[PDB]
This record gives structure tokens, C-alpha cells and sequence, in this order.
């Protein structure tokens, strides 16, 4: 490690505010988890998505 | 950015993004009944800076004779001057964190960054933790009943930092 | 985040000096005073959802283009939005109020919201009459004596005052 | 990141060809003095500590104005924060003169160390002061004839000033 | 590109350290190399358009239907660009053999050969074959330790392709 | 005033004759101790105020009765005058410093000093104490020939108090 | 009298205030030339007969009328008074050329001396003229490499050139 960093002095963004849903839900990003690992179709898309 | 109690309060129930629960109403109050104190020992640390300082400075080198011979960091006038001027420094941090009621003065000015500048300056810890042992035995005559532990953990945690 | 204390102490290290025995008074007496601030920060923080009703209802009965359709309040998901952001907006002011300083409504809250409301077409002088009516929900639950030792609070009610226009005023 | 190897086959291939033979004589005469570069490289690597604390020693007693209360270098986290920037920068020519191309410490070090510093309020004529300290002290150093083989290193030396030069000049 | 040097200052850096004694010995053993290596590399210069028409006639050979109408490699643009990239593969070679490293070919033909040869329809066995007489004519060329690096390069280039 | 170059000229202006050696010399070597002389006048001057601050205190240490009511201590426009004199003497001391001659001080300080402080009954062994407390600073400020030079400068006023 | 060290200081009394670091700076700029300020007034000094015969001739080329009889350098009299007056003249520039300070030439040589000349009858055109070929002999000898270590002094040609045609413009 070594010295601590700077303050992070925050902006208004987004993700800040999110207690409400997203307006589009086909917009929001897909929330790829462990559960598409299992299979295999499912394993290359999760690695496609990862790169 | 100095991370008191008040200022814990805070950050802990924004990253919570909640309001202020009564336990952090509860905490706050304690700091503001601990200030008392700690306002009286910052009161009668600042007033008797010069003789600490001075004799801190002694106490070191009567600590540690071999700093003063030449060849030493301690031989030169210059560096007494620096001597007066560290010690200075520390008390006035120590003061400092008294009023804020907590560490936030001595982490932010004194304990981070100490020991890459003291390895590069090849200043030694345990003249600081001399003067400040000296500074400890001083301030338990200053001060008397809670002031005085007040401001004898604000010295114990330099010295614990600077060890 | 800075309280008083801690930009007192930056003041006096910036100068290189100590603190002076006028400025260890003032701290002392906001310290003092410090019972009085913890009643107004929990009149505002357990009052809250009303402060917000209140003033959401006033904002909508004078301005009600904002809720017909094409305004910008319309559907839930933008009243949802109305209501957290005036929630935000109360709760920074909250942590002002017990800080006793602004610090943290400069940085976490008020840094760059402006474009963030013109980008998204928001009327920014309708958010900022929105703080301003959450001021005045505020000040009557503040001005409440209820289960409270009576005293003279005039400076915290001028030191709410002050954060919540400082908040309006930035957004607007 | 490119070597002197590179920035030639980088040449060739953009005028479509083949190196030319001169270009190959130049690049085995820097195969050749390699060893010699190396030498340089291991010294000023071997004595970062002591290149950084006496471009330290003379800087702060030159510049008093930056250990003050209010001054850059004035806590311990900015003082730290100088002797590791020192450091970095140090670290960087080093690379480059191994490399034999200064690419790497424009890419990696001094491409947006101007504007950071103006961010931070840093005096950046001091840091092109500090790199001209650490120039000296490394030229000390690199001229150490005991321990080694004694030979020509005249264009070592130049290079190495230069890379400390283009240091200097870029951050101020 | 990525060289000897380049893989040393580029570790170095991911851990933030200075250069210590592994990588200042790699670096030796790179600059002692450094001479067979673009004495191969001026060899291989020298023999430009021997080795390249050489390589082409011998994918002809061996794929004698591709120059018949119809196909890849008939007509003279075909032909052209057959040279073309067989003195691509030749340069890039030299140019691995001056760096030391496979970082010009890895990066010039290496990256992305899969997706350009199947968008393009181009059979890496053409270029397999190819390689495989500069190969061959390579031996006769060379002698020593720079034979052995060139073929060393060459090599690498088959592997990738295949 | 009166520094080497100028009695250089007087001397040569009063036997009617050019500027010879001897003459020369004495001026060279005005012009290396120049060097000394200025970083010791730079060096006083950024420490003004400390110095005059330090040098009163001394002042009222070694003085003590001076404070008290119905003397020449007493009061604050008195202090303020203490103060205020200390700095014309560091101040005429750097003057002489860059001068290289005691000319500032003659002329400025000495000329009229002992009438003047018998007729507003100034005590010269105030000012003493005050110019010996500012010689044992410089004696930390400064060093080498920089600290030789403040020293002869402020003992010829100290001589001339006394 | 005054050099340029007694002027600095002269004005920093008047304003009451040391001496600011620029004005030291000047200063130190002065001492460090100094050394060529002595080669330029010993090649005024050593050279000075060689200079007062060449204006001389010169001079009593140019006019005729001064050395006939009713001129004003007529008789022996009146012409050892003029070379005499030329000498004292070129000796009062090099003190002024080392003083750097033109002030001992104002105050000694030129105090009164149009008012003397005119009324002894001397034409101070001719004696601005033969200041002005002292000048310029001067000038031959102090550009002379010969015997000294080669460098820039410009500085110190302008400033002599100064000082003589001051004396020539406060005579005539
Ligand atoms: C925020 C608070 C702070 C601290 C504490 C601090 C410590 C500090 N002390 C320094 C000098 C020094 N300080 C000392 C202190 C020693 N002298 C000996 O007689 C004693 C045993 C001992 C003191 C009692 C010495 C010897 C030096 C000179 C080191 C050197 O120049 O190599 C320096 C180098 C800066 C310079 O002189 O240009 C630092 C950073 N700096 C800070 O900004
Ligand atoms: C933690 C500090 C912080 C704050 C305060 C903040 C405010 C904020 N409010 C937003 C949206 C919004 N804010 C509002 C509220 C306004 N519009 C109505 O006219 C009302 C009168 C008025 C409320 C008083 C609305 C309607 C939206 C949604 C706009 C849209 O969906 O297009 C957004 C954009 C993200 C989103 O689309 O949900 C931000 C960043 N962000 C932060 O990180
Ligand atoms: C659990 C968290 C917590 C709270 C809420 C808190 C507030 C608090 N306020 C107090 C007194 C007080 N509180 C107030 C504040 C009032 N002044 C005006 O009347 C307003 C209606 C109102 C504030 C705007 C005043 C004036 C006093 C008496 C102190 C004085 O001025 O002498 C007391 C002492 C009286 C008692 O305990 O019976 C507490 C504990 N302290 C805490 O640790
Ligand atoms: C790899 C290229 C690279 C470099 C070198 C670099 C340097 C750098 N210096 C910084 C601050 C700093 N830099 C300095 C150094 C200056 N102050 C002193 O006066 C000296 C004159 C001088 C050093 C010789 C200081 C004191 C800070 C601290 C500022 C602060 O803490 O607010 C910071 C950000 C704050 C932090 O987290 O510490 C960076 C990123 N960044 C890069 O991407
Ligand atoms: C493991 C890392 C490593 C090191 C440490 C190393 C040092 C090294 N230096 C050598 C010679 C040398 N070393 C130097 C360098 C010196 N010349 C001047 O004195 C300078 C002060 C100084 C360099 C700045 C020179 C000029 C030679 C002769 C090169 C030659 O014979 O061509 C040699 C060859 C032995 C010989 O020629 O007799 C080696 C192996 N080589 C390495 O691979
Ligand atoms: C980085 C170095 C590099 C390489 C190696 C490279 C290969 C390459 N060769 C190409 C064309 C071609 N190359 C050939 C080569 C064939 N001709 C004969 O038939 C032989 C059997 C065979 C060669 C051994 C042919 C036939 C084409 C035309 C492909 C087409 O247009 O369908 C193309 C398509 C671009 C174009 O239309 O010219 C590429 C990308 N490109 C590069 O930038
Ligand atoms: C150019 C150089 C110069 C000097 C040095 C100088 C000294 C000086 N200081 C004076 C005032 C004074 N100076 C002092 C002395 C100080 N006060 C005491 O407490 C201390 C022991 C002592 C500090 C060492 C006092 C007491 C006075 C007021 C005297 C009076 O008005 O009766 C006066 C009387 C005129 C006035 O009212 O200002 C002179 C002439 N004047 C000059 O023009
Ligand atoms: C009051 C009476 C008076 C006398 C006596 C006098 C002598 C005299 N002769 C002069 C010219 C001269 N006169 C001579 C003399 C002669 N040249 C040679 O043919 C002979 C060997 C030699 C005489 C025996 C010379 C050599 C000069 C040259 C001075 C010059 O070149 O500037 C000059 C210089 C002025 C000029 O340039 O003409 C003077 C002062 N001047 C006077 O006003
Ligand atoms: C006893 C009387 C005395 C004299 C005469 C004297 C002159 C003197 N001239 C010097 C060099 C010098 N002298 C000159 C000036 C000359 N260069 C150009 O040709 C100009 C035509 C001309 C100026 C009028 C220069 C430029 C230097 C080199 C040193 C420097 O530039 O700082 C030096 C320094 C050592 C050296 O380099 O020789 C001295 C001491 N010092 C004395 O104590």
C-alpha cells in the first residue's frame, strides 16, 4: 500500500440515485450471475459478455 | 476529509443513504459533552507550548547524547531549530485533535506519510517518542482529572504511530 | 465532510498557529449549544416524510404542469423520482445541520446536479421552489416545542434557513 | 513502449520495407554498447534511495518556502507524496535508458503530469527543479569509475541527461 | 511491439519496481544474441526476391489446382498478392529476428490471422507451405547460430498459422 | 557614504591622479566579498521581523525595571519606538552589509548617536543588549564568511553604542 | 560621493525599507561584473597619455583657430591648462566608470564648468569635441583583447560611452 489516497469528492450520477427502477427494463444491462455457468451455451455467452 | 465523530456519523449513514438514526444522535452528543474537557486541555496545552517544546528538546538529547557530537544529525544549530520546530508540530497537533475530539489532526498531518520521511531523512523515531513521553510527563502536571486523560490518549496514540 | 471544528483547524494550520484562546470560546460555545442542534436534527430527520409530503403538495397545487401529461412529474416513475430526490435534498441538509457546516451538501449532493437536470429537461427554478417549500414544511415541525425543553434556538433556525437556500439556490 | 529496436522496425514498415543495412549497423553498435547501458542502468537503479534523498536535501534547503505551514511539501502525507513522485520518476528514466527510447516515460510518466500537477496546486517549476537535482545525483553516480570495467560511457551520459532534460522540460 | 527489453520494462512496471538483476541478465542474453540475429536478418534482406518468388512457385506446386481459373490463384492480381504476402511474412520474420523477439509478428500477423483468413477465405496451408520453403532455403542460406534463430522465428510463424 | 570603492576614488581624487594596483585591488577585493556580504544582507532581511521581535524581549529581560510605570519602557508608543529602532539598526546593518563599507552605519546611525540619546535620556546599554541578542541569531541564521561579515558589521555598532 | 551600491541604499532609506531581492539581485549582477569593471578602467588608466595626445591631435587638426595666435589654446599657457583639463576629465570618467555612479564626476569635474569656460572664453564645443575623441579613443582601448580573457562587456562600453558624453552634453 503506502500513503492514503485523496478525497473522492462525488457528483451527481445516476447509479448514486437508483432506489427507483430503470425507465426501459429491455435497456437495463443484463445481470449475468453463476447460474449461466452451469450449461454450456450459456457459459460461452457469460465468456462473450466478460470480454 | 478528517474522519472525527461527527464526520463518522455522517459518512455512515450516507453510505447507509438513511438519515441520522438516534444512536448517531447519541454518539454525536457524547462529543459535544466530551469537548468540555478536551477544549481545557487544548486551553492549557497551548498556553504552556514553549516551556514543552523546550523541554522535550532537552529531554531528548538527554536521552540520546551520541545525536550531538559532530558528524550526528543532532551537531548544528540548524538542526536544534528543526528539533524545536518538529516537536512544535506535534504538540500543535495534539491540540488540534483535543478541540476535533478525535484522531483526524494527527492521521492526516502526522501519522501518514511518517515512516517513508522518516527512512528518507534517516530521522530516528525514538527521539519523537522520547520528547513525546516527555511531553506525557509534563501535561499529567498541567492537567488534572478528565482533561488529563483526554490528552494523554492523543499523546499515547502518537507515540503508538510513531513506534 | 468538515464540521466547524475541523475547518477551524484548518484555518489555524494554513496559518501555521495555534488555535487562539477567542477561537476555543467560539468552539466551545457551539459545543455547548450542541444539545440544541441534536433537537433540530432529529425534528427534521423524524418529521421528514411530512416535510416532503407538505411541500410536494404545495409544489403541485401551484404548479400543476408539472403533472399533466407532457409535464415532467408525469408518470410514477418521475414522481418517484421528485420524492427522492426532495428526500436527498432533506437529508444533506440534515447532515449540515448536525456537521454545522455545508460542507457535505457542496460535495455529496449539490457538485454537479444543475447539468444533471438539464440534461434531463428538468425545471431546475421548479426543484429549487421545491426546496424552498420543503424550508417552510421544516421550519413549523422545527419551531415545535412538543416534548422539548423551551430555549432560544433563533441562530439554528437561521443556519437551517441558510442551508436550505444554499441548496436551492445551487440547483436553480 | 518502444525500444530503439522497435521505433526502427516501426520506421521500416511504414515506408513498406526491409531495414536498411545502415540502420542494422546502427542497431548491432547499440547491441554492442549494451553492456555499457546496462552498467548505467544497474547504478542508477542501485542508488534510487540516495539519488532521491540528496536531490531531496538540496531541493528543501534551496526551496524553504514549500516545508512551511501552507507550503506544498508541508505535511507528512505531501512530503511522502514528493519523495514518491521523485521516485516514480526516477523509476521511468531508468526504463527509458534501457530502453534507449524515451517512448516509455512519455507514454507512462510526463504525458498528463503538467495538468495533474496545475489540478493538485503543485509549483511545477520546482518539480522540474527536483528532476534536475535527481539529474546531478544520478550523474554522480553513473560516472562511478570503481567497480567497473572503465570505458567510454560519453553517450550514455548524454542520453541519460537528456531523458532528464525531456523530464524537466515536460513537467515545466 | 514486444521485444526482450520491452517484456522486462513492462513487468517491471506492472509491480511498480525498478529493474533488478533477472531482467538486467535477460537483457545481457538479449544483446549478446543481438549479432547472429541481424546477421540473419541481412541475410535474409540480401535474399529478397530469390526466397520470395521461391516460396510462391512452391504453394503453386504443392496446391497446383488454386492457380487454375476460377479459383484463388488464378489471374495476375491473385499472383500479386500472393508475393505480396509471402514478402509481408518475410519482412515481419526480420523484422523479429532485429527485435529479438516475436513481437513484430505476433503483432502484425499474428493478431487477427484467424478472422481475416476465414472472412477473406485464404487457407493458412498455402502460407504453411510457403514458410515451410523459406524454411527449407533458409538452412542453405544461413549457417551457425543465425540459421538457428531464423528457423526459430519461422517456426513460431507455422505454429501460429496452423 | 563611505565603502572601499569610494575611498579608492577619494584617495585618488585628492592626489590628483588615475586609479593605480593598490588601488584595483582593494576594489577586487570589495567585489568577491560581495558574495558573503549580500547572502548575509538577504538572509537579515527575511528574518526582520523575528529579530526585532527577539531583540526587544532580550532588551526587556536583561532590563527589567524599564517596564514598570514612570519609565522609559512603559507604555505601548514606547515599545513601538523600542521596536521601531531596533529595525533602523538591522536595517543600516544590511545597508552596510551591501555596501561593503560602515558607511551606512557612520552616517546614518553613529553621526549624532551619542548627543541624541543623552537628550532623549535613551540608555546606549538597551541597544547594546538588542544588537547582542541579534549577533547571537545570525550566529544560527547564517554561517561561513556570510556570518563573519554580519558579526564585524554589528559589533562596529555595538563599539560605536559603547 | 556615491557608487551604485550607496544609490540603492539611498533610496531604499528614503523609502524606509530594506533592500528588496531584486535590488540585491541588481547588485550581485554588479559584483560579479566587477572584475571586468577593473580591466575596463585600468585600460582607461594605463592607456591615458596615448588617449589625451590622440584627441589632442586630433582636436588641433580639426581646429585650427585654437592654436593660433588669438586662439584659446595659443600660447603654452593656455594649451598645458587644456590638456590638463582633458586629462582631469578622462580621469574623473574612470572613476566613474569604476564607482559605476556618474555622481563624482557630476559633483567634482562638472559641478560648475560651463559657467567656468564661458567665462574664460573656451569654446565648450570644442571642449564637448575633444571629450567626444577621447571617447572615442577610449573606446579603441577598452575593446582591446589583447592581455585580457575574451567575453561579453557591452555593458560596460555603454556605460563608459555614458559617462563621456554626459561630461560633453554638461559642458556643452
Ligand atoms: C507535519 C509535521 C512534520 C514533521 C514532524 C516533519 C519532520 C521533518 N523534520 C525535518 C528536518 C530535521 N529534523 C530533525 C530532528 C532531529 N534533530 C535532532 O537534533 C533531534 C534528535 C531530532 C528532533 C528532536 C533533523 C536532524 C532534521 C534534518 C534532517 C536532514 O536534513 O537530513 C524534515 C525535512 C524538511 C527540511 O528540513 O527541509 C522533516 C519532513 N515535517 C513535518 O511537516
Ligand atoms: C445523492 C445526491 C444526488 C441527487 C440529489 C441526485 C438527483 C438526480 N435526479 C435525477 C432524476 C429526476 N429528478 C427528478 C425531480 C425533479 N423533477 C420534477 O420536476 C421535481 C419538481 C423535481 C424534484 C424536486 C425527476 C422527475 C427525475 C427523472 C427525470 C427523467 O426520468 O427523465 C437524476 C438522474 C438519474 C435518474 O434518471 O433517475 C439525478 C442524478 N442525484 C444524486 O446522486
Ligand atoms: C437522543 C438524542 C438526543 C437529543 C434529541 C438530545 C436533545 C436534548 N436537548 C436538551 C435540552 C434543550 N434542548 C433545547 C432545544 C429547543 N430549543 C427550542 O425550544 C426548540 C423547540 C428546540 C430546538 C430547536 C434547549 C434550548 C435545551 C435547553 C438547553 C439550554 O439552552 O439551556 C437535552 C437535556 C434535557 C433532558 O435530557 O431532559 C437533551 C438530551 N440529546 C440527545 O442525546
Ligand atoms: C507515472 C506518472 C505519474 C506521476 C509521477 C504522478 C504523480 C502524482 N502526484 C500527486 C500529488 C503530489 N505530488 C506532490 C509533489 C510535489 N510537491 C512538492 O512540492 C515537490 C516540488 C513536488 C515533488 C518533487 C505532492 C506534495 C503531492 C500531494 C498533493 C496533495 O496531497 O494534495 C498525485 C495525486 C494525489 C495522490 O494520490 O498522492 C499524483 C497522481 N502521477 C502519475 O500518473
Ligand atoms: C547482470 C547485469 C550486468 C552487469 C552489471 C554487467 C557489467 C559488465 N560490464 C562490462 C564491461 C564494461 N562496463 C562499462 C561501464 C563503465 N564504463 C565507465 O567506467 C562507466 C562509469 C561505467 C558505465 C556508466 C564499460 C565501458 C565496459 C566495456 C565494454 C566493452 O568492452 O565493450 C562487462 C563485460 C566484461 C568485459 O568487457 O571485460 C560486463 C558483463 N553486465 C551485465 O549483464
Ligand atoms: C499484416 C500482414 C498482412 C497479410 C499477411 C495480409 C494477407 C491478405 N491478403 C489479402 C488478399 C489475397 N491474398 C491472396 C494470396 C493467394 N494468392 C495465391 O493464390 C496464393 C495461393 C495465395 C498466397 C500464398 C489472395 C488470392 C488474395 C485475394 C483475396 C480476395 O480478394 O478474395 C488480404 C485481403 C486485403 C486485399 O484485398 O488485398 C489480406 C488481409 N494482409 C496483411 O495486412
Ligand atoms: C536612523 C536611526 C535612529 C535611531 C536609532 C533613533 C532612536 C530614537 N528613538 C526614539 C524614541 C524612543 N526610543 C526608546 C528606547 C526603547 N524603548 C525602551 O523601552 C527600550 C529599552 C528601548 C529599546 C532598546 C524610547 C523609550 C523612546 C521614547 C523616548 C522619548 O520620547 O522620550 C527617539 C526620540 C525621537 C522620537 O520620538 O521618535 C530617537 C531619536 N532615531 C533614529 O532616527
Ligand atoms: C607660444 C609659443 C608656442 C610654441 C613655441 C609652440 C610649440 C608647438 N609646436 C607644435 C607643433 C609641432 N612643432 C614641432 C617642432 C618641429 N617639427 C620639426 O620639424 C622640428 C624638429 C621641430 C622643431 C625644431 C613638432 C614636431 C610638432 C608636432 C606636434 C603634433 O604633431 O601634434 C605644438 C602643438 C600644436 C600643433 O599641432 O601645431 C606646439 C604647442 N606652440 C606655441 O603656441
Ligand atoms: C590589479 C587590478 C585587477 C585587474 C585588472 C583585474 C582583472 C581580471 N580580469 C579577469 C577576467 C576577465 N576580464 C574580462 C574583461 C575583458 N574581456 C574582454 O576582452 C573586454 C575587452 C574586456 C573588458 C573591458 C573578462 C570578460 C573576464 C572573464 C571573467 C568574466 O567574464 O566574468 C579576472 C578574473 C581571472 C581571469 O580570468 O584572469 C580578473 C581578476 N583584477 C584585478 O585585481
Amino acid at each position: 500500500m503506502g500513503l492514503p489516497l485523496l478525497d473522492t469528492k462525488y457528483s451527481s450520477k445516476p447509479h448514486r440515485v437508483a432506489s427507483i427502477p430503470a425507465v426501459n427494463a429491455e435497456d437495463k444491462p443484463w445481470v449475468l450471475d453463476r447460474y449461466d455457468l452451469r450449461d454450456e451455451q450459456g457459459l460461452q455467452s457469460f465468456i462473450f459478455a466478460a470480454y | 476529509m478528517s474522519r472525527t465523530v461527527i464526520t463518522e456519523v455522517i459518512a455512515t449513514a450516507d453510505s447507509q443513504g438513511r438519515f441520522l438514526n438516534s444512536t448517531e444522535l447519541q454518539a454525536a452528543f457524547g462529543r459535544f459533552e466530551r469537548a468540555v474537557p478536551a477544549i481545557e486541555a487544548a486551553r492549557a496545552l497551548t498556553k504552556n507550548q514553549d516551556a514543552l517544546v523546550k523541554g522535550a528538546v532537552q529531554a531528548v538529547f538527554k536521552k540520546f547524547p551520541y545525536v550531538t557530537q559532530p558528524g550526528e544529525k543532532g551537531y548544528g544549530d540548524s538542526n536544534q531549530a528543526k528539533c524545536a520546530r518538529d516537536i512544535g508540530y506535534y504538540l500543535r497537533f495534539i491540540t488540534y485533535s483535543l478541540v476535533a475530539s478525535g484522531t483526524g489532526p494527527l492521521d492526516d498531518y502526522v501519522i501518514a506519510g511518517l515512516r517513508e520521511v522518516n527512512r528518507a531523512f534517516n530521522l530516528n523515531p525514538l527521539w519523537y517518542i522520547e520528547a513525546l513521553n516527555y511531553i506525557k510527563g509534563e501535561t499529567g502536571k498541567l492537567l488534572s482529572g478528565q482533561s488529563k486523560t483526554e490528552a494523554l490518549l492523543y499523546i499515547d496514540h502518537a507515540i503508538n504511530a510513531l513506534s | 465532510m468538515n464540521d466547524v471544528f475541523t475547518r477551524a483547524i484548518a484555518q489555524a494550520d494554513l496559518k501555521g498557529s495555534f488555535l487562539l484562546e477567542s477561537d476555543l470560546d467560539k468552539l466551545a460555545s457551539f459545543a455547548k449549544e450542541g444539545v440544541k442542534r441534536l433537537d433540530a436534527v432529529a425534528a427534521l430527520t423524524n418529521n421528514a416524510p411530512a416535510i416532503i409530503s407538505d411541500a410536494a403538495h404545495k409544489l403541485f397545487a401551484e404548479q400543476q404542469e408539472l403533472i399533466q401529461p407532457g409535464g415532467n412529474a408525469y408518470p410514477h416513475r418521475r414522481m418517484a423520482a421528485c420524492l427522492r430526490d426532495m428526500e436527498i435534498i432533506l437529508r444533506y441538509v440534515s447532515y449540515a445541520l448536525l456537521a454545522g457546516d455545508a460542507s457535505v451538501l457542496d460535495d455529496r449532493c449539490l457538485n454537479g446536479l444543475r447539468e444533471t437536470y438539464n440534461a434531463l429537461g428538468t425545471p431546475t427554478q421548479s426543484v429549487a421552489r421545491a426546496v424552498q417549500l420543503m424550508k417552510d414544511a421544516a421550519m413549523v415541525h422545527l419551531k415545535s416545542t412538543a416534548n422539548v425543553t423551551v430555549g432560544d434556538c433563533s441562530s439554528l433556525y437561521s443556519e437551517a434557513a441558510t442551508y436550505f437556500d444554499k441548496a436551492a439556490a445551487s440547483i436553480a
